[PDB]
C-alpha cells in the first residue's frame, strides 16, 4: 500500500480483476537507505 | 526542487558536494602548477574539513 | 549574419521553402533580411533525336536552377538551432553560412 | 530478490570504483538556459542516465524493435529514468582524506588501533604537526609526534634516511605499515 | 632583510585587500617594514590568443603574498587590515615564511613569460563541439571541416539534416 | 556497345583509380625544373613501365545504360538517345523541353 | 514561448466554457461547483513531428502553440461557492486583454 511501486501496480491490477493477492517485493525506501549508507565509506550489501 | 519562482532553493547535499568538488579542483590545479608547500598544506586542510 | 542559399529546379517549391524559412526565422529571432532572388541558371542541352541519322532533327532541353538568397542579420540562441529540426521540402538544396 | 542476511563492512577504493559508472569532475548542476544538465557535473546524463525514459539526450533511438543500442552523440544508453535512482558516481580525491566516523566517534577506532591518543591524531590530520613514519636508526621513535622546530632539528641533523610526514598521507602510511600478527602476539 | 609571507583573504575581494593593505601601511607609517604586495598574475585567458580583449584571466586562488619582516606590531597590522583571515604557517605564534631555493627557478619561468613558447594543439570530428559565443552560444554541433591553415573549425552545431553550418574559433567553441 | 568493351572500360577505370598517386608524383617529378637530369630520366622511364590503362586519357566516356561511346553527355552520364528517353519519362529532374 | 489565458482551449467543449467569458476569466456571480474552470490557461507544446497539415497550420494562422497543454485553474475538489470578486494584475508592457 505504501512503497513498492511494482508491488502496488500489481496490486491495482489484481484488485480491479477480483484477485485479492499481493506480490510483496521490497520497499524502495530501504534501497534509499542502502544508497545513503553506501554513499559513505560503508559497504552494506544483501547476502546470499 | 523548484519553488515556482524561477529559482532552485537547493537541497543541502548538492551544496556540500559542490563545495568538495570546488575545493578538490582547486587542489588539483595547485598540485599541477607546483604551488609552494604551505599553500597546498592549507588547501588539503580545507579539503579535509569540507 | 546567416546567409542562406536556396537552390532548386521547381520555382514554386523553392518559393514555398523560402517562405517557410522566413517563418522559422521570424518567430524566434528578429530582423530577417529578406528573400532576395538571384539570377536563374538556364543550363541548356541540344541532342540528336534520331537513333541513327538526321542531324537537323533535334530536341533542346534545359534545367532551370533557381536561386533564393535569404539572410538573417541577428543570430540568437533560439533561432539558429530552430533550423536543425526544421528540415525543408525535398528537391530544395539549402546552404546556410554564418559570416 | 531473496536473501537472508544484510552484511556491513568497510569499502575498499576498488569497491567504490566498481559501484561507480563515471567520475564527477565539475560542480555545475543545471544549465538554467534549459534544464538539460551540464556534462559532467553533479546532475549528469552520461554518468547517471537519461532524464526521460528511452528519451536519449541527443535523440536518435525511439523504436520498439530498436532497444539495447546506446547513443553515439551524447553516448546516453536509451533506457529508463529509474536508473538515475541507482547509478552512483565517484570523486577521485587529489589527496587522501580521513573519514570522520572513525576519527571522532568516541572511542576513536583509528585512535585505539594505532595505540595513539586522539589529540595527536587531530593535530596530524589537520596539517599543524608532524608524525614520524620510518624513523630509521636515529634518536626518534615511530609514534613520536613532532613540531616545527623539532622537524627543523631532525632535518638538519638527519636530512638523510630519517623520514616523517603529516596529514592523511602520514596516517595512511601508519595504518598500511601496521602488521597485525605482531600486534596480536605482542598484546 | 625582508622575507616573504602568505596572507589569506576573502577569496574574491583580493585586489581590495591588497589596496587596503598598502593604505594601512601608509597610515601606520611602518614603511621600513613592508616591501611589496603580490596578487592575481600569470594570465592565459583559456587556450591561446595573439590579440587583446579576451580578459577573464585569474590564477591567484585567494592568497596574497607580502614581503615583510616579523614583529608582533606588523603582525597585528596585517591582521587588522579588513577582510583578512590570517597568516598560513606552522603555528600562529611565529608564522612561516615560504622558501628561497624555488625562487631561482620561478624567476627563470617568469622571465620566459613572452619570448618563445605557445605549444600547438589538435582536434578531430567527434563527437561534437560546443558553442558559447554569439547567437550560437549554448548549442552543440559537429565539425565537418577543420581548416588548420585558417584556424577555423567548420561546425554546423551537430543537428539532424541541413540546419545552420557555420565557422567558429577554437575559443568561441569548446571541445 | 558490347559487354567486352564495357568490361575493358571498367578495368581501365580501376587501373586509373589504383595508380593515380604514383603516376601524378612521377609527372610532378618530370615537370620539376629544379631537379636532377638523371632523376628526371628515371621518372620518364618509370612512367613507361607503368601500365597504359593506368592513364586517365585512355578511358572513354560511355553511356552508363548502353555503353555507347558517341553522343555522350557528362551531366547525365548518358548517351543522347537515352537522355531524351529519360527526359520524356520524367526521370531526369528539372529537365523539360526548352523554347525561347 | 509565454502562456495563454484566452478561452480558445483544447480538449474542452461547451459544458466547461459556458461558465467562462470570451477571455478565459469566470464571470463575477457565476455560482460554480467543485471542479469547474475559473481561469482557462494553456501552455506551449510543440510541433515535433511537423506533418504536412501541421506545417500548413504553422503558416496559415502565424501562431506556434498549437494544440497546447491544459493547465487551467480549477476549483479544488470539494468546495462550492459564488465568485464575488476578480482581480487582474498586469506586468507593464504586456498586452491587456479585453477583460483587463
Amino acid at each position: 500500500k505504501s512503497d513498492d511501486v511494482n508491488g502496488r501496480t500489481k496490486m491495482y491490477k489484481n484488485i480491479v480483476d477480483g484477485n485479492h493477492q499481493m506480490e510483496p517485493g521490497m520497499p524502495e525506501s530501504f534501497n534509499v537507505l542502502l544508497k545513503e549508507i553506501r554513499s559513505l565509506g560503508i559497504n552494506i550489501e544483501l547476502e546470499d | 526542487v523548484p519553488l515556482d519562482g524561477g529559482r532552485f532553493a537547493t537541497s543541502d547535499l548538492n551544496d556540500l558536494y559542490r563545495r568538495v568538488i570546488n575545493r578538490n579542483n582547486r587542489l588539483k590545479r595547485l598540485l599541477d602548477l607546483a604551488a609552494p608547500d604551505i599553500i597546498v598544506r592549507n588547501e588539503k586542510r580545507m579539503l579535509q574539513e569540507a | 549574419r546567416i546567409r542562406i542559399r536556396l537552390k532548386a529546379f521547381d520555382h514554386r517549391l523553392i518559393d514555398q521553402a523560402t517562405a517557410e524559412i522566413v517563418e522559422t526565422a521570424k518567430r524566434t529571432g528578429a530582423q530577417v533580411r529578406g528573400p532576395i532572388p538571384l539570377p536563374t541558371r538556364k543550363e541548356r542541352f541540344t541532342v540528336l533525336i534520331s537513333p541513327h541519322v538526321n542531324k537537323d532533327a533535334r530536341d533542346q532541353y534545359e534545367i532551370r536552377t533557381h536561386l533564393r538568397l535569404v539572410d538573417i542579420v541577428e543570430p540568437t540562441e533560439k533561432t539558429v538551432d530552430a533550423l536543425m529540426r526544421l528540415d525543408l521540402a525535398a528537391g530544395v538544396d539549402v546552404q546556410i553560412s554564418l559570416g | 530478490e531473496e536473501f537472508d542476511a544484510i552484511k556491513i563492512a568497510l569499502a575498499s577504493p576498488d569497491m567504490i570504483r566498481s559501484w561507480s559508472f563515471g567520475e564527477v569532475k565539475k560542480p555545475e548542476t543545471i544549465n538554467y538556459r534549459t534544464f538539460k544538465p551540464e556534462r559532467d557535473g553533479l546532475f549528469c546524463a552520461r554518468i547517471f542516465g537519461p532524464v526521460k525514459d528511452y528519451e536519449c539526450l541527443c535523440g536518435k533511438y525511439k523504436r520498439l524493435k530498436h532497444r539495447g543500442v546506446i547513443c553515439e552523440k551524447c553516448g546516453v544508453e536509451v533506457t529508463q529514468t529509474k536508473v538515475r535512482r541507482e547509478r552512483m558516481g565517484h570523486i577521485e580525491l587529489a589527496s587522501p582524506t580521513a573519514h570522520i566516523w572513525f576519527l571522532k566517534s568516541l572511542p576513536s577506532r583509528i585512535g585505539l588501533l594505532l595505540d595513539m591518543p586522539l589529540r595527536d591524531i587531530e593535530r596530524v590530520l589537520y596539517f599543524e604537526s608532524y608524525v614520524v613514519i620510518e624513523g630509521g636508526m636515529t634518536n626518534l621513535e615511530r609514534q613520536q609526534i613532532l613540531t616545527e622546530e623539532q622537524y627543523l632539528d631532525a632535518l638538519e641533523e638527519f636530512g638523510d634516511e630519517f623520514d616523517a610526514k603529516m596529514g592523511a598521507e602520514a596516517i595512511q602510511a601508519l595504518l598500511k605499515s601496521m602488521d597485525l600478527e605482531q600486534e596480536c602476539e605482542q598484546l | 632583510k625582508k622575507r616573504w609571507y602568505v596572507v589569506q583573504a576573502f577569496s574574491g575581494f583580493e585586489g581590495r585587500v591588497a589596496t587596503s593593505l598598502r593604505e594601512h601601511i601608509k597610515l601606520h607609517n611602518m614603511e621600513d617594514l613592508f616591501g611589496e604586495v603580490m596578487v592575481p598574475t600569470e594570465e592565459v585567458v583559456e587556450i591561446r590568443g595573439g590579440q587583446r580583449r579576451k580578459s577573464e584571466r585569474k590564477f591567484f586562488p585567494g592568497y596574497v603574498l607580502v614581503q615583510m619582516v616579523m614583529n608582533d606590531a606588523s603582525w597585528h597590522l596585517v591582521r587588522s587590515v579588513p577582510r583578512v583571515m590570517g597568516f598560513i604557517g606552522g603555528t600562529s605564534d611565529r608564522p612561516a615564511p615560504i622558501s628561497d631555493k624555488e625562487v631561482d627557478a620561478i624567476m627563470n619561468r617568469l622571465q620566459q613569460v613572452g619570448d618563445k613558447p605557445r605549444p600547438k594543439t589538435l582536434f578531430e570530428p567527434g563527437e561534437m563541439v560546443r558553442v558559447n559565443d554569439g547567437p550560437f552560444a549554448d548549442f552543440n554541433g559537429v565539425v565537418e571541416e577543420v581548416d588548420y591553415e585558417k584556424s577555423r573549425l567548420k561546425v554546423s552545431v551537430s543537428i539532424f539534416g541541413r540546419a545552420t553550418p557555420v565557422e567558429l574559433d577554437f575559443s568561441q567553441v569548446e571541445k | 556497345a558490347k559487354q567486352s568493351m564495357k568490361a575493358r572500360e571498367v578495368k581501365r577505370v580501376a587501373l586509373a583509380d589504383k595508380y593515380f598517386a604514383k603516376r601524378a608524383e612521377l609527372k610532378a617529378i618530370i615537370s620539376d625544373v629544379n631537379a636532377s637530369d638523371e632523376d628526371r630520366w628515371n621518372a620518364v622511364l618509370k612512367l613507361q613501365t607503368l601500365p597504359r590503362d593506368s592513364s586517365p586519357s585512355r578511358q572513354r566516356n560511355r553511356c552508363r545504360q548502353t555503353g555507347r561511346p558517341h553522343g555522350f553527355l557528362r551531366k547525365f552520364g548518358l548517351s543522347r538517345i537515352k537522355v531524351r528517353e529519360a527526359a520524356m519519362r520524367g526521370e531526369i529532374p528539372g529537365l523539360k523541353k526548352a523554347s525561347w | 514561448g509565454p502562456e495563454e489565458i484566452t478561452a480558445d482551449i483544447p480538449n474542452v467543449g461547451e459544458a466547461a466554457l459556458s461558465k467562462l467569458d470570451e477571455s478565459g476569466i469566470v464571470y463575477i456571480g457565476a455560482e460554480v461547483t467543485g471542479g469547474d474552470i475559473l481561469v482557462g490557461k494553456v501552455t506551449p507544446k510543440g510541433e515535433t513531428q511537423l506533418t504536412p497539415e501541421e506545417k500548413l497550420l504553422r503558416a496559415i494562422f502565424g501562431e506556434k502553440a498549437s494544440d497546447v497543454k491544459d493547465s487551467s485553474l480549477r476549483v479544488p475538489n470539494g468546495v462550492s461557492g459564488t465568485v464575488i470578486d476578480v482581480q487582474v494584475f498586469t506586468r507593464d508592457g504586456v498586452e491587456k486583454d479585453k477583460r483587463a
